[PDB]
């Protein structure tokens, strides 16, 4: 036999090491009565093009589970489907096993079912059962099937063990048999062991979603940055149902953690931790950087997202969100934002544009260049100045640490302070030959992570070897000012609702960059290429942005993306347009009451000024 | 160079059902001549796969998109695309000055169809933007209408004649249909008899251009050629959609060539791939969200083989009388004659002048390339059918004129021009109905035929291994007991269906109720049915009318076929000079085969093939 497995159903219970009782994938060596790190998975199947294999599962199980495949070639006899196919028995016989029932699977690793070779070696694919999804995949009915470039397996022995397969899964526990699960190849809470990788040797993450339902999640590593289409990622961007081969360059040593991040996601699981210890050894001018600097510092001032025409009342709608009412406070709140200011210590560099909003100083960083944060927190409550994207972040003038605190994000807040912060750049944290030149990067106030933010502290960081959109969604609700906005703009003084939905979302503005309904038309003039970075934060659900003008407009991440760009929200990626298109332009929040609420903005088409 | 399209908004009704009936007031896209209405909205054939989805709208790199565009409906909508680009302007403004088109109201757009809305170096011969109707985004669009358009790179897509032909184009688009927030009282106050939780899901399908569940139509595959898919997708957030083709994967370009066999839709995204499906039949391609496919979105792609092609039978048995029909024929001319079947004073069909058909039941849907046509001569005069066109169907409710090819509204075939014409016309593409009618055009002072379609089989199955054709061997053929006598040796290596010779067929050595012929096949096989015969030989006549088939994959172990429980008579031939044919409706499948005869007239006597298709080696 090329080779060959033999998978079981079995009906174990699951504590997550709460207690549940679940129908997953079990292997033996021919019936009879694994590596813990695995965990919940079916078994990780494997097979080289051309070499192909055959199951035989026995459904020791309640549940009549079958197997399908994802990524191979079969025959009818292979997949697991009972669909009007016209084929009849014996070869449906497969196409769906029943319970007691030990039935034989084939299938093969055909040519054509191989990797590209511009592709990794090895393409995740996995399996399942193709009998009620959601009644099946849950209780444990996924595992991994990877093809793989010819001398293949070979290399093994030669090659890298360094070979983990993710397993993000939103078990709906309550499917095939009380509330739901958010696991990491069937953990919780950090649970889970193995995870550990060599110091200056990287790791390769086969990457599996698992949903059931329109699911979605962004998954990061502590300090850590992602390659998979060799373009950096930062991210680990991942839908419902995804397969992803990327991997992580694992510089330094110790516990750092994965972990899904948005918003109530934390609070159901799907955080496990990566280990990276030292490893056993065995050998058988015209050029260059120059150093950035900032005098910036985080003020605090109203902010009014206006002024265009005013609609009065009727306007249940539009004015809702911006008129001052019995129980409102429209288009003006009190906010801090970062200015580079003008007027003080370490001089300054001071001037506005309309243009970007809130949105901070841009910062900007070469690959080798370092950055130079003269930060002081000017107004009111304590705030932090960290960037999402570069690393080597340290004070100037020391590796220590406030002595009270790890690492400075988290704490040493500076109330009425100034703080000098560095922002080495390497090429670790830089684009890659793939990824376009000058990918996008924000920084905040990690006075927690989130909730000072949403007051209105935010702006772009570039790191590359500059008209900036980020969408932003402001709470207002969880910022800090909302007691110095309620009592300065509301009617009556200080007794009012409380909460109540009637105001709530009425006090969350939709941004366009902190900016409203409509703002900004901008100043862009005909036949004049530009780089547009743009970017979600605020409130999460993914995000469909796009120019809708006197051209429309298109632009290029690699191959060009047309009235669609996609980010995924506390996230961000940058884009090139030609711009021969022309006036007057729809700029997309454009999805759900996200457009009705907040999207619109304008582009231009003015020409005949020259320097 | 250039290229227009005469594209419009229409309101119409939307069903599917196949299990109260959903009725849905939606409006899509249509393109005609000009003619406003009543003359000329059609399309259809291979298109059918658009479905809800406007029309293709196919450009080259560098030439003009002209797109007029008529608005049907009671509320004002818009063609509009990202490549609704130049429109240079004059101090009268740009974005809303066409904005859009209230009913009745006519527009064309017209733009240059720039480098920057093409396909790359890095590959695919076609991108695949999408039209809406802006006005609305989420309103208008949801209820009624989505367009796919598509631009190749230069020397692309065929000259006057079609798009593209190369290679086979579809463009599957996936999303939640939710109603209700689309059109209100003509479509929410139907069926009247209540807001969101009580039947909200009733109201959402989730569908594939527009068909829920397994209702998609148009995917006629065909194997081994490359096939470029369009999967453009939209809606709301819920609509992720993680599409997979089953058991098949496809490549994308993107500055590289990545391989992968699911690839999710962010709504707004699109996108294209190139996949050859190695293995023909019926396959699903659907959403694999769990939720997402057991409330619909999912189809069914239906992948012929080339190598199938086989006379259905109506020269031949497996085609009974009882199949035929007619407009009613003048004269005794009946159908029930087609093809070949020059007998006495009557071979072929015949009505007077007035318009007719020939419709046939294949008694099962079935794949058929192509009609063979016949005419006959009767008292000197010519008799032929000139010119005709096929109409087809599953349940004898729908019918359609088939189209191909043929630019405009259906192709006419040319038939045959004198008796004994013997005209073979081809449908690739190919029909899919089980009825096959026959209207004709054209005539010589009557209308007469005989015909003799040509298909294979829903599956690319139904064919004939080995025996006859002799490509398995008579080293592979054994059998019970044989007549051997000096000279003469019946072996069984002589049961080979339509073989003229010495010891022309198979005989046991005298006559048993229970004898047997083997078929070595030695590849594990399925089995569709078996053609079986008799031989004459010095002026007496014997042949097998009665008999029963074992199979084994086991080499000294045998198991009977059994039908409806008991096990089964075979009935076929009532002589030696003809073949007639068996079923096998549940189809056995093994790598040996045996043969028993029955009720055997006057002698015991065969030849045969055995019909059916290859499947895996070693299992
Ligand atoms: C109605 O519409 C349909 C489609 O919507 C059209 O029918 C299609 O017709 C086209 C063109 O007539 C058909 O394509 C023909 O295919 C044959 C043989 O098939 C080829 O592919 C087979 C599989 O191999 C694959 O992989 C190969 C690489 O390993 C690759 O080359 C190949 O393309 C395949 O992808 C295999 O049998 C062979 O490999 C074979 O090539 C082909 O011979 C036809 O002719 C070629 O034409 C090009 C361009 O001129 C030449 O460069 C080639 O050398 C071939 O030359 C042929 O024509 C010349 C004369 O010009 C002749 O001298 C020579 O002998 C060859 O015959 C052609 O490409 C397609 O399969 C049909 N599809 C369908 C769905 O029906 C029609 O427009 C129309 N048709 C009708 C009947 O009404
Ligand atoms: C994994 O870690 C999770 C947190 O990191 C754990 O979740 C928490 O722990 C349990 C299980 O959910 C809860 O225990 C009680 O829950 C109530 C109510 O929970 C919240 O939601 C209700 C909804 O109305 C709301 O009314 C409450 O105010 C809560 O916001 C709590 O009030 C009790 O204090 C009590 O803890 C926790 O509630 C829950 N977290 C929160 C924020 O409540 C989870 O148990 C861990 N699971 C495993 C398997 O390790
Ligand atoms: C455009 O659409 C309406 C349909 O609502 C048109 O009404 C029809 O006009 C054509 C003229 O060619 C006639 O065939 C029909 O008799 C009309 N239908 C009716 C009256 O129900 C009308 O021409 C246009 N609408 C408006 C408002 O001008
Ligand atoms: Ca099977
Ligand atoms: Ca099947
Ligand atoms: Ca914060
Ligand atoms: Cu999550
Ligand atoms: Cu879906």
């Amino acid at each position: 036999a090329t080779r060959r497995y033999y998978l079981g159903a079995v009906e174990l219970s699951w504590d997550y090491m709460v207690v549940y009782k679940k129908t997953l994938f079990v292997e033996f060596t021919d019936h009879l009565f694994r590596p813990p790190w695995m965990g919940l998975l079916g078994p990780t199947i494997q097979a080289e093009v051309y070499d192909t294999v055959v199951i035989t599962l026995k459904n020791m199980a309640s549940h009549p589970v079958s197997l399908h495949a994802v990524g191979v070639s079969y025959w009818k006899a292979s997949e697991g489907a009972e669909y009007d196919d016209q084929t009849s028995q014996r070869e449906k016989e497969d196409d769906k096993v029943f319970p007691g029932g030990s039935h034989t699977y084939v299938w093969q690793v055909l040519k054509e079912n191989g990797p590209m070779a511009s592709d990794p070696l090895c393409l995740t694919y996995s399996y399942l059962s193709h009998v009620d999804l959601v009644k099946d995949l849950n209780s444990g009915l996924i595992g991994a099937l990877l093809v793989c470039r010819e001398g293949s397996l070979a290399k093994e022995k030669t090659q890298t063990l360094h070979k983990f397969i993710l397993l993000f899964a939103v078990f709906d526990e309550g499917k095939s048999w009380w509330p739901k699960m958010h696991t990491v190849n069937g953990y919780v809470n950090r649970s889970l062991p193995g995870l550990i990788g060599c110091h200056r040797k990287s790791v390769y993450w086969h990457v599996i979603g698992m949903g059931t339902t329109p699911e979605v999640h962004s998954i990061f590593l502590e300090g850590h940055t992602f390659l998979v289409r060799n373009h950096r990622q930062a991210s680990l961007e991942i839908s419902p149902i995804t397969f992803l081969t990327a991997q992580t360059l694992l510089m330094d040593l110790g516990q750092f953690l994965l972990f899904c991040h948005i918003s109530s996601h934390q609070h159901d699981g799907m955080e496990a931790y990566v280990k990276v210890d030292s490893c056993p050894e065995e050998p058988q001018a015209k050029k260059h950087p120059k150093t950035w600097v900032h005098y910036i510092a985080a003020e605090e001032e109203d902010w009014d997202y206006a002024p265009l025409v005013l609609a009065p009342d009727d306007r249940s709608y539009k004015s809702q969100y911006l008129n001052n009412g019995p129980q409102r406070i429209g288009r003006k709140y009190k906010k801090v934002r970062f200015m580079a200011y003008t007027d003080e210590t370490f001089k300054t560099r001071e001037a506005i544009q309309h243009e970007s909003g809130i949105l901070g100083p841009l910062l900007y960083g070469e690959v080798g260049d370092t950055l130079l944060i003269i930060f002081k927190n000017q107004a009111s409550r304590p705030y932090n100045i960290y960037p999402h994207g570069i690393t080597d972040v340290r004070p100037l003038y020391s590796r220590r640490l406030p002595k009270g605190v790890k690492h400075l994000k988290d704490f040493p807040i500076l109330p009425g302070e100034i703080f000098k912060y560095k922002w080495t750049v390497t090429v670790e944290d830089g684009p890659t030959k793939s990824d376009p030149r000058c990918l996008t990067r924000y920084y905040s106030s990690f006075v927690n992570m989130e909730r000072d933010l949403a007051s209105g502290l935010i702006g772009p960081l570039l790191i590359c070897y500059r008209n900036v959109i980020l969408f932003s969604v402001f709470d207002e609700n969880r910022s800090w000012y909302l007691t110095e906005n309620i009592q300065r703009f509301l009617p009556n003084p200080a007794g009012v609702q409380l909460e109540d939905p009637e105001f709530q979302a009425s006090n969350i503005m939709h941004s366009i960059n902190g900016y409203v309904f409509d703002s900004l038309q901008l100043s862009v003039c005909l036949h004049e290429v530009a780089y547009w970075y743009i970017l979600s934060i605020g409130a999460q659900t993914d995000f469909l942005s796009v120019f809708f003008s006197g051209y429309t407009f298109k632009h290029k991440m690699v191959y060009e993306d047309t009235l669609t760009l996609f980010p995924f929200s506390g996230e961000t990626v940058f884009m090139s347009m030609e711009n021969p298109g022309l006036w007057i332009l729809g700029c997309h929040n454009s999805d759900f009451r996200n457009r009705g609420m907040t999207a619109l903005l304008k582009v231009s088409s003015c020409d005949k000024n020259t320097g | 160079k250039t290229r227009h399209y005469f594209i419009a908004a229409v309101e119409r009704l939307w069903d599917y059902g196949m299990s109260s009936v959903p009725q849905f007031k939606k409006v899509v896209f249509q393109e005609f001549t000009d003619g406003s209405f009543t003359q000329p909205l059609y399309r259809g054939e291979l298109n059918e796969h658009l479905g809800l989805l406007g029309p293709y709208i196919r450009a080259e790199v560098e030439d003009n998109i002209m797109v007029t565009f008529r608005n049907q409906a009671s509320r004002p909508y818009s063609f509009y695309s990202s490549l609704i680009s130049y429109e240079e302007d004059q101090r009268q403004g740009a974005e809303p000055r066409k904005n859009f088109v209230k009913p009745n109201e006519t527009k064309t757009y017209f733009w240059k169809v720039q480098h920057h809305m093409a396909p790359t170096k890095d590959e695919f011969d076609c991108k695949a933007w999408a039209y809406f109707s802006d006005v609305d985004l989420e309103k208008d669009v949801h209820s009624g209408l989505i367009g796919p358009l598509l631009v190749c790179h230069t020397n692309t897509l065929n000259p006057a004649h079609g798009r593209q032909v190369t290679v086979q184009e579809f463009a599957l688009f996936f999303t939640i249909f939710d109603e209700t927030k689309s059109w209100y009282f003509t479509e929410n106050m139907e069926r009247n008899c209540m807001e969101d939780p009580t039947f909200k899901e009733n109201y959402r399908f989730h569908a594939i251009n527009g068909y829920i569940m397994d209702t998609l139509p148009g995917l006629v595959m065909a194997q081994d050629q490359r096939i470029r898919w369009y999967l453009l997708s939209m809606g709301s957030n819920e609509n992720i959609h993680s599409i997979h083709f089953s058991g098949h994967v496809f490549t994308v370009r993107k500055k590289e060539e990545y391989k992968m066999a699911l690839y999710n839709l962010y709504p707004g995204v699109f996108e294209t791939v190139e996949m050859l499906p190695s293995k023909a039949g019926i396959w699903r391609v659907e959403c694999l969200i769990g939720e997402h496919l057991h409330a619909g979105m999912s189809t069914l792609f239906l992948v012929y083989s080339n190598k199938c092609q086989t006379p259905l039978g109506m020269a031949s048995g497996h085609i009974r009388d009882f199949q035929i029909t007619a407009s009613g024929q003048y004269g005794q001319w009946a159908p029930k004659l087609a093809r070949l079947h020059y007998s006495g004073s009557i071979n072929a069909w015949s009505t007077k002048e007035p318009f007719s058909w020939i419709k046939v039941d294949l008694l099962a849907p079935m794949i058929i390339h192509g009609i063979k046509t016949q005419g006959a001569r009767q008292k000197f005069s010519s008799l032929y059918i000139s010119q005709f066109i096929i109409m087809y169907s599953l349940d004898g409710k729908k019918w359609q004129t088939y189209r191909g090819n043929s630019t405009g509204t259906l192709m006419v075939f040319f038939g045959n021009v004198d008796s004994s014409g013997i005209k073979h016309n081809i449908f690739n593409p190919p029909i899919i109905a089980r009825y096959i009618r026959l209207h004709p055009t054209h005539y010589s002072i009557r209308s007469t035929l005989r015909m003799e379609l040509m298909g294979c089989d829903l599956n690319s199955c139904s064919m004939p291994l080995g025996m006859e054709s002799k490509a398995i061997s008579d080293a592979q053929i054994t059998a019970s007991s044989y007549f051997t006598n000096m000279f003469a040796t019946w072996s069984p290596s002589k049961a080979r269906l339509h073989l003229q010779g010495r010891s022309n067929a198979w005989r046991p050595q005298v006559n048993n109720p229970k004898e047997w012929l083997q078929v070595d096949f030695q590849k594990t096989m399925k089995v569709t049915g078996v053609t079986t015969q008799g031989v004459k030989s010095l002026l007496t006549s014997m042949y097998v009318k009665e008999f029963l088939i074992s199979s084994s994959q086991d080499g000294h172990q045998w198991t009977l076929f059994f039908q409806n429980g008991k096990v089964k008579v075979f009935q076929g031939n009532q002589d030696s000079f003809t073949p007639v044919v068996n079923s096998l409706d549940p189809p056995l499948l093994t790598r040996y085969l045996r043969i028993h005869p029955q009720s055997w007239v006057h002698q015991i006597a065969l030849r045969m093939e055995v019909l059916g298709c290859e499947a895996q080696d070693l299992y």
